[PDB]
């Protein structure tokens, strides 16, 4: 099946979601951190982690956000 | 008076040359003492003075340090590196929240900040950003503390406590408020010993220390600092 | 094979610490060795450091 990018992630308490909004994607200018979630995505296997995690030893600031979508698939509220 | 007992320096002249130059005299020195006391005032006034500093910065539309603002005509980060050098004197307590609103096309400066009272700005025409076009208005929140040294944002955040909300932006704080001191030792008249030394101070800061405060400050840690090594255990 | 595509960028600022290779003009390479406080540096009559 499809995976699709969701704010919550299995498994995570609710403090990794802080930063993530409803659309599953890092708030711009929230600061991060190594091992932080950026953007939230499962897979289906119900579902396995797939999100994106900032790398290790990796911080800094969100400043821009840029979502690219096929055409006939929906675009979230951040697009 | 004689060689066992050493002739007690003093303070005797403040030159005020400007707001922030300044002169101090001390006299009588003993043949050598002067370099010495110079030597370790300069030490301990570019180090240990304590002073009040910008710590964050919150704008109303802002979010991050790298973003812009529709009207003003500097980026945040640039506006963040002016509030930076800002110099005021706190009064009473050591942590500060002042306010600034401003509108319409024109310089920004320090004598926009809303008057407080206990807060003295020692540079009122000191510019912060410039807003280029009519109905554009910028509102601030600007937090002060009282510190010694330079304590940067990765220092402050280390404890990551507060977790502040998006948009407070942090500034690296220098809280010295002396930016130069050159000490010179010169022949001091003292009736007829014809061998004692004056020893004047020229202190460069910004404004928001009083240079008699400091050098009795600096004496007051030196002295605290040495009396370990006259108990000796 | 792909429907949607997310990129986050991320700023981070770099300040001057020892290790870091500094140069000038005329292959005058080198390594920062010590960040000296302001007071332990070499000052001129005037009080100014280097």
């Amino acid at each position: 099946g499809p995976e699709e990018i969701t704010a919550d992630i299995p498994n995570v308490g609710e403090a990794a979601l802080s930063k993530l909004d409803e659309s599953g994607i890092v708030y711009i200018g929230a600061e991060v951190t190594g091992g932080d979630i950026l953007v939230g995505k499962v897979t289906p296997k119900d579902v396995k982690d797939s999100s994106l995690r900032v790398p290790n030893g990796v911080s800094g600031t969100v400043i821009d956000v840029q979502v690219f979508t096929r055409d006939g698939v929906e675009k979230d509220k951040r697009a | 008076g004689s060689v066992t007992e050493f002739l007690k320096p003093r303070l005797v002249d403040i030159e005020q040359v400007s707001s922030t130059h300044a002169k101090v005299t001390l006299e009588p020195l003993e043949r050598g003492f002067g370099h010495t006391l110079g030597n370790a005032l300069r030490r301990i006034l570019l180090s240990s003075m304590p002073g009040c500093a910008v710590t964050e910065v919150e704008i109303d539309g802002v979010l991050h340090e790298y973003s812009t603002k529709e009207g003003v005509q500097e980026d945040i980060l640039e506006i963040l590196l002016n509030l930076k050098g800002l110099a005021v004197r706190v009064q009473g307590k050591d942590e500060v929240i002042l306010t600034l609103n401003k509108s319409g096309i024109g310089p920004v400066t320090a004598a926009d900040i809303t008057h407080d009272g206990d807060v003295e700005i020692v540079k009122p025409q000191h510019v912060i950003c410039h807003l280029t076009d009519e109905n554009a208005s910028i509102s601030m929140r600007i937090k002060v503390q009282r510190g010694r040294g330079y304590v940067p944002a990765s220092t402050r955040i280390h404890s990551e406590e507060d977790e502040r909300p998006i948009g407070r932006l942090l500034v690296d704080a220098c809280y010295s408020p002396v930016e130069r001191i050159a000490y010179n030792v010169e022949a001091a008249r003292v009736e007829q010993r014809t061998d004692l030394d004056k020893l004047v101070i020229e202190m460069e800061t910004n404004g928001t220390i009083d240079p008699e405060e400091a050098i009795r400050r600096a004496a007051t840690i030196l002295a605290e600092q040495l009396e370990a090594f006259v108990d000796l255990r | 094979g792909v429907l949607k595509i997310v990129k986050v960028y991320l700023a981070v600022k770099r300040r001057i610490q020892p290790g870091d290779k500094m140069a000038g003009r005329h292959g005058n390479k080198g390594v920062i060795s010590k960040i000296n406080p302001i007071e332990d540096m070499p000052y001129d009559e005037n009080g100014t450091p280097v």
